[PDB]
């Protein structure tokens, strides 16, 4: 009833892919940084795999920005790294992971502001 | 105030017009280049700058619900003009 | 013919780089004092095995493999490298 | 609760979760779950194995007799092992009540086809094959029924590119409408609209 | 530093911070957020060959590569040269390396002058900050000797006044009185008075000998003079008797160097030659210059009908002083890998692609050796990364800042020349604000620059 | 090189090559498989047409928004041609008729309207300009046609010294007037024929455009194969299954195609020619309700 | 451990039996395609066109994969014998439209900046 077969698998084949955009894109397996502009870090909970940029140009009618490859606009949303990294390789893309970057603990302290001798003290409020 | 090109093209407000070695001229000949007359900038130019009181004034644009949404502008620095941010009028405080 | 360059890659952790690891901190310097113009790179692996390639003129190179090698044997090896026998 | 609120309903509540404890009691080789929303909806998780058995139950038990078969859908996940995530929705006639099966499968595992128990399945599970690309074991016929004839992929996967892969034209050259790679004078724009600060301290998950 | 390139329609539309803890923690410099407006002026788009009447025209790749071929094949040896400028990737690197090689040639050199005398660049830990930026917060004292950090190394100095604020990090400096958003305590600015730290006569000596970690930072811009290799000599001695004197705390690592350029400690780890001496004791014939702008070697210094070629993005110094002109891609539209000051390798990402004809570095070199018939062997960007670790193994490993200790042995083999100290104060390039806006290409292109220094001079 | 005239994209629909191209007689039979390949790589093509546009009206698929633009001109009138090639900076002429008309002869076709293209080509500033004429032109012909086609080459060759010429022989295509043209007809055994695909001329005009050092050759498209009249018409007839324009064209076709070694054809330009056994049946499978004819080489 | 179900073959053996009968169907129908559609191709360019199609997948060693490229070439099999496809579908087998995309490194340099 089981085969037990003993393989990596790859599913490659059967996706409809062309074969240009399996073996030349590059996959990137990353946590999307927290923008700057904002202190909430809702977005940064979860693993995104997205594709490396192509070429993109100037329409010569209405100036517009045409683009020729088809996975420009594609996201994956992973929970975990292994999971993005098995789909990557189930998938036959190459792909480059790089760890999550989780901001370290830092002592706070009000207290600290009214330093009697230390540097910490603040020149106002 | 509409200006002309060199070549002989008339230029938007967005100061737009193909330069001579520019083959998209070639989609205007025999046709026409569609161009408003009418330009912001100039039209908002001469406009008379008003006069109030007050130290702070407001301005919803003219209409009420029918133009931009309210906003305060500071009459303090009498070294200019308050502008509304939407509307473009000017305000300014009677000094002497 | 002509010797260029020579480049050693050698581990931190790994055992079998200590030996190359003495080999260093012991005569390096004293090689130097030997060839003041042929530059002897030293590098960093990662759980690869140390080597050292010998870059010739005309961009002919050639690697040979250090892993768990003394630091005699390297001496050797440097040494036949530097006068052209093999 | 004021007039803003959708109001809630306690007694199908307690008539769903009994009915779906009594299922899970009747069929404990295949029910792996059972839920209910808080809008009253009750859904059932079961093994992939059970499809044709827990379905004819549900079709052919007195006190359930969901006679018929109101869609078979199918979710794509690809963060899970098993990607496709396979969807029963059922209509009770006789008690006026609506229940939902759910099971899991992928890319190369095959799930039975419930033509046997409901016919209308026929076409939806051809949808299936057509647009995730899971295949149904013992079809009457099983093919595309969606895509244009010889097209590659399965779109409604989530890694499908949303414009293709091909686009259509017509030469002169061959005097026939021709495939071309695709090329798009305008790209369609990705916009980032999710926002940081979550919005539902409810559904909040553990830091791991 | 780490940052983020915000694009719309194939067009960059700003730069944003992006937080690593130990490089940038939260912030960048004023020039890394407000110098994007420099990739959009003065570029190089098409291929340029002299014409006739020796100006500058535009050609097709075929033309301008079968031109450079043919000198390329012509000449061998010593003849052939190149510079590499400060903003340059490791890919091109060691395709020029392996370009040049193939014609026997080792005249690899670099705009800023790094001492060979002694170790040189053989061992990694000579022209490191071995303390690491995130080991600046260790710390208790540190002498910063010809650097000024506010406009050298601006993430650096916010390190370093952070740690000042919390941890009461004494600060000490030799060289001209800037000022450093801080207090400190200045030594002087003759490099005499390093020698004294070194003889224990200068009380800071002994104020560092019971530092329980002591820091010592040199700059590069020390270096660019002359006596570079005796301000190296004086400092490493100063630091040999930090470890026999105070005791070997361990692993701290106490000898520092601080970088300018981005494309620095790639060259140096990939066997280029620091500096244009090479150059100059003998002049080539035929010259690359990729992307070289720091105007170090004009046509005056070369020999007559001597042949230069600029690869680059921008239009600067280098270029209208060259005989055949390849446009190459920025760092917002390649994937290349830098490493910074710390050693530790980052490779950028695609954003947008280069302009017009342009293409990336290492294409061109490749197409050049595949034109004059001396192939190289990688072809694609992970057969490029391929070599670079046969070259330099660290250069793959895109996070690791960690290397071995070879202090002893660089130190030991610097006390052999003996070059005397000139008596001229340690003054660097970077005394006011208005010399931070402008350092670069990129830098120069800008009205957001031009306006900064403006507004710098004269004040409303 | 005026940026905007760089090649951007992949070379599909909507991409740049670089070419604006002005394609005069554009509404014939080379014109229309001309106007698809320049129009298919992304190129902008200005047609300039004569007739009504109903006729021009099936030139519109090949190229994507703003590709093509359809202008009106005038033979006997130099602005309307220097208007036509104002900002092209490619050149196609493709103007040809095969018969008499009481406004245009051969002498106003095939030699005065070239010439004024080139001239107003050449004080445009474009840069490429093509010219085509028939094989078989030579000024010693008994044929006022292919006199007026040597008279044209050599006074577009003195117009524009950059000019290339082509010089394809009976090309054959599904809306020619080759092989409909015998297959219509429902004398020979020395005359022989070299027919050349519609194609083959397409890629080669493509190729022109393209390749760099072609700016004053001579080229001279031609077949495969050299096919004696009387048995490539028994094929023609064998093909579409069938048993076996006033003085000038019988005339054409009873003279022998020319053979010119010297002067560079397809294989120069990177063509395999096709040969006309694959493409008959295409040509006349309209023509209903196997054994090719043999060659000469 | 590694154990999965099964779709029609437990190993190797019986789905290349299963490919060899898609290979005999596929050669078979090619010249009645041929004629019925009334083609410009040969029957010889037709049959290396299904041998090439064939051996894009020669490097497949998963027994579950190779019965479902099996499945899906007798769907496309169905589709051609019942004439459900019109000429146009049959020659996107050809690509006979599309210009020829170079492969050596200078070619791709020279045309864009595309890998
Ligand atoms: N077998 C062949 O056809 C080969 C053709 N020749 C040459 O190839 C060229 C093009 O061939 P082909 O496309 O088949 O010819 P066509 O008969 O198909 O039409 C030629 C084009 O030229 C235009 N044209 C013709 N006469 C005039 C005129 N008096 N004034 C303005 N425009 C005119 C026509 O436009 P309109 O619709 O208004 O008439 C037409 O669009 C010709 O120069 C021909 O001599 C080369 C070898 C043989
Ligand atoms: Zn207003």
């Amino acid at each position: 009833q089981l085969i037990a077969v003993d393989e990596k698998l790859d599913i490659t084949t059967l996706t409809g892919v062309p074969e240009e955009h399996i073996k030349t894109r590059k996959v990137r397996i990353f946590v999307p940084a927290r923008n700057n502009m904002q202190s909430g870090v809702n977005n940064t909970k979860k693993w995104k795999m997205e594709f490396d940029t192509r070429e993109r140009w100037e329409n010569p009618l209405m100036g517009w920005s045409s683009t020729a490859d088809p996975l420009s606009n594609l996201v994956l949303t992973f929970s975990t790294k292994e999971d993005a990294v098995a789909f990557a390789e189930k998938n036959g893309w190459s792909f480059d992971v790089e760890e999550r970057k989780v901001p370290k603990p830092k002592s706070k302290s009000y207290g600290a502001n009214f330093s009697w001798n230390k540097r910490t003290r603040v020149s106002t409020k | 105030g509409v200006r002309t090109s060199p070549t002989g093209e008339k230029v938007t407000h967005t100061g737009q017009a193909y330069d001579d070695g520019d083959y998209r001229r070639v989609r205007f000949s025999d046709r026409q280049k569609e161009v408003n007359e009418n330009f912001a900038i100039d039209l908002i130019a001469e406009q008379p700058v008003s006069e109030v009181g007050s130290r702070v004034i407001s301005c919803d644009g003219g209409g009420g619900a029918l133009g931009h949404p309210r906003v305060y502008i500071n009459l303090d620095k009498e070294t200019k003009t308050g502008t509304c941010g939407y509307c473009g009028l000017q305000f300014r405080q009677p000094h002497h | 013919l002509g010797l260029r360059e020579i480049r050693i890659h050698l581990c931190q952790r790994s055992p079998g780089s200590q030996g190359v690891r003495d080999f260093i901190e012991k005569r390096y310097v004293e090689l130097k004092k030997a060839n003041p113009d042929l530059p002897i790179l030293i590098r960093e692996c990662s759980d690869v095995q140390p080597k050292l390639w010998a870059r010739y003129a005309f961009g002919q190179e050639k690697n040979v493999s250090l892993n768990n090698f003394s630091a005699d044997q390297v001496t050797r090896t440097l040494e036949n490298v530097l006068s052209g026998k093999a | 609760t004021r007039p803003t609120i959708r109001p809630r309903n306690d007694v199908v509540h307690k008539q769903l979760s009994a009915f779906g404890q009594y299922v899970a009691e009747i069929l404990p080789k295949y029910v792996q779950q059972v839920q209910v929303s808080c809008f009253n909806e009750l859904e059932i998780f079961i093994h992939p194995d059970g499809v044709i058995p827990v379905l004819t139950f549900l079709r052919d038990h007195t006190n359930a007799q969901f006679k018929s078969l109101a869609d078979l859908t199918a979710v794509d996940v690809p963060t899970r092992q098993n990607r496709f995530e396979i969807v029963y929705n059922l209509l009770s006639l006789r008690f006026n009540s609506r229940i939902r099966v759910k099971t899991y499968t992928d890319e190369l595992t095959p799930i039975e086809s419930s033509v046997t128990v409901y016919k209308a399945a026929n076409w939806y599970e051809r949808e299936i094959w057509d647009m995730f690309g899971v295949f149904f074991a013992n079809h009457p016929d099983l093919r595309r029924i969606l895509t244009d004839y010889g097209f590659e992929g399965h779109p409604f996967r989530k890694d499908f590119p949303l414009s293709g892969y091909v686009e259509l034209r017509y030469d002169d050259e061959v005097k026939r409408v021709v495939a071309e790679p695709v090329e798009l004078a305008q790209e369609f724009r990705k916009f980032d609209l999710n926002s940081p600060w979550e919005a539902f301290p409810a559904y909040r998950q553990p830091p791991e | 530093s780490n940052i983020v390139v915000s694009t719309r329609t194939g067009e960059v539309m700003r730069i944003l911070p992006r937080m690593h803890e130990d490089i940038n923690e939260e912030w960048i410099s004023d020039k890394t957020r407000f110098a994007y407006d420099g990739l959009k002026r003065q570029r190089l788009t098409q291929p340029m060959i002299r014409n006739e009447k020796g100006l500058l025209t535009y050609t097709t790749w075929e033309d301008a590569l079968s031109r450079v071929a043919g000198m390329l094949q012509s000449f061998q040896g010593n003849d052939v040269a190149a510079i590499a400028g400060g903003l340059v990737d490791a890919e091109a690197l060691v395709a020029l390396k392996d370009l040049l090689n193939r014609v026997d040639s080792d005249s690899l050199c670099t705009e800023e002058v790094f001492p060979t005398a002694g170790a040189g660049t053989d061992l990694r830990s000579n022209y490191l900050l071995n303390t690491t930026i995130a080991g600046v917060e260790e710390a208790d004292v540190i002498l910063l000797v010809g650097t000024n950090p506010r406009f050298e190394a601006p993430l650096f100095n916010a390190r370093i006044r952070k740690s000042w604020l919390h941890n009461d990090l004494k600060v000490a400096l030799i060289g001209s009185p800037v000022d450093l958003t801080y207090r400190y305590d200045h030594l002087g600015d003759s490099p005499k008075i390093l020698q004294d730290i070194a003889s224990g006569n200068h009380p800071f000596s002994q104020i560092l000998k019971e530092a329980k970690k002591p820091m010592v930072v040199l700059g590069s811009s020390a270096l660019q003079r002359s006596d570079g290799t005796a301000i190296l000599a004086a400092v490493s001695n100063i630091a040999q008797n930090i470890r026999l004197s105070s005791g070997v705390t361990g692993d701290w690592k106490v000898m520092n160097i601080l970088h300018r350029i981005a494309s620095q400690v790639a060259a140096l780890d990939l066997g280029y030659k620091p500096g244009v001496e090479a150059i100059r004791k003998n002049p080539p014939k035929v010259l690359f210059l990729l992307g070289a702008d720091g105007g170090c070697i004009t046509r005056q210094d070369l020999p007559k009908d001597c042949f230069i070629i600029y690869q680059g993005h921008h239009g600067d110094v280098g270029a209208p002083m060259a005989d055949v002109i390849l446009p190459g891609a920025a760092y917002t539209e390649k994937s290349a890998t830098y490493v910074n000051t710390e050693g530790r390798a980052q490779q950028t990402k695609v954003a947008v692609t280069p302009p017009g004809l342009a293409r990336e570095d290492w294409k061109i070199i490749r197409a050049l050796s595949e034109i004059a018939g001396m192939t190289l062997p990688y072809d694609t960007l992970d057969q490029v990364r391929s070599r670079l670790e046969e070259v330099s193994p660290n250069l793959v490993r895109y996070d690791d800042v960690e290397g071995a200790n070879y202090f002893q042995q660089a130190n030991e083999l610097s006390k052999l020349v003996n070059q005397q100290l000139l008596a001229d104060p340690l003054v660097p390039p970077q005394l006011t604000i208005k010399d931070f806006y402008m350092t670069d290409s990129i830098s120069r292109a800008s009205q957001t620059m031009a306006k900064c220094v403006k507004a710098v001079t004269e004040g409303i | 090189l005026h940026h905007a005239l760089i090649p951007h994209g992949k070379g599909g629909r909507s991409s740049v090559s670089g070419i604006v191209a002005t394609v005069f007689g554009a509404t014939g039979f080379l014109g229309r498989y001309v106007v698809n390949h320049l129009g298919r790589m992304g190129s902008q093509v200005i047609v300039p047409y004569r007739c009504e546009p109903y006729d021009t009206m099936h030139l519109r698929p090949m190229g994507d928004l703003g590709q093509i633009i359809f202008m009106e001109w005038n033979g006997k009138d130099k602005d309307s041609i220097r208007k036509v090639v104002e900002h092209s900076n490619v050149v196609i002429n493709l103007v040809g008729r095969e018969w008499e008309t009481k406004n245009f002869d051969f002498e106003d076709v095939f030699v005065k309207i070239p010439h004024a293209i080139a001239q107003v080509s050449k004080e445009a500033g474009v840069e490429k300009l093509i010219h085509i004429s028939h094989l078989n032109a030579d000024i010693k012909s008994p044929s006022r046609y292919l006199r007026s086609k040597a008279v044209g080459e050599k006074e577009v060759r003195a117009a524009f010294p950059e000019a290339t010429i082509i010089k394809p022989s009976d090309i054959f295509g599904r809306e020619d007037r080759f092989l409909n043209y015998f297959a219509s007809m429902r004398l020979g055994k020395e005359t022989v024929k070299q027919p050349v695909y519609i194609v083959d001329v397409s890629k080669g005009i493509i190729n022109a455009i393209k390749d760099p050092d072609a700016k004053g050759k001579t080229f001279a498209f031609v077949g495969p194969n050299r096919y004696l009249l009387f048995d490539l018409v028994q094929y023609i007839f064998a093909v579409a299954y069938r048993p076996f324009t006033t003085r000038d064209k019988v005339e054409r076709v009873h003279m022998s195609d020319m053979t010119l070694p010297h002067l560079p054809g397809l294989e120069d330009l990177g063509i395999q020619a096709t040969p006309l056994e694959l493409k008959a049946i295409e040509v006349l499978r309209r023509h209903r309700t196997v054994k090719p004819a043999k060659t000469v080489n | 451990g590694t154990s999965v179900k099964p779709i029609f073959s437990r190993d190797m053996n019986e789905a290349k039996r299963r490919v060899r009968e898609l290979y005999r169907a596929w050669y078979r129908e090619v010249p009645n395609t041929v004629h019925l559609f009334q083609l410009d191709i040969s029957v010889k360019q037709g049959r290396d066109k299904v041998r090439e199609m064939f051996m894009k997948n020669a490097h497949v060693t998963d027994p579950r994969v190779v019965d479902l490229l099996v499945i899906k070439g007798k769907m496309e099999l169905e589709e051609t014998i019942n004439v459900w496809k019109q000429r146009t579908h049959i020659m996107r087998f050809f690509h006979e439209t599309e210009a020829p995309r170079p492969t050596d490194f200078l070619s791709k340099f020279y045309v864009g900046h595309d890998p």
